[PDB]
């Protein structure tokens, strides 16, 4: 404002913010148990086992 | 069998600004 005498005057405001998150996680898991059991009495001394 | 993962990310970012503007006239031979 300017009238008899003159009176300047000036201000400026600015602020900028950014934040950021970023998580990921992954799992995997696997378990697989096969067992064979074989018992013979055919009366072979070779053929049972064979 | 194991398997794990794990991702981490962050940013930032930040911005200020400032101004200053002032002007002086007087004038009552005299000038300002």
């Amino acid at each position: 404002y300017e009238d008899k005498i003159n009176v300047g005057g000036g201000l400026s405001g600015d602020h900028c913010k950014k934040f950021g998150g970023g998580k990921t996680e992954r799992a995997r898991k696997a378990m697989a148990v096969e067992d064979i059991i074989s018992r013979v009495r055919g009366g072979s001394s070779g053929w049972s086992g064979g | 069998e194991e398997q794990i993962e794990a991702f981490k990310s962050i940013i930032q970012e930040k911005t200020s600004n400032f101004n200053a503007a002032i002007s002086l006239k007087f004038t009552p031979s005299l000038h300002g």
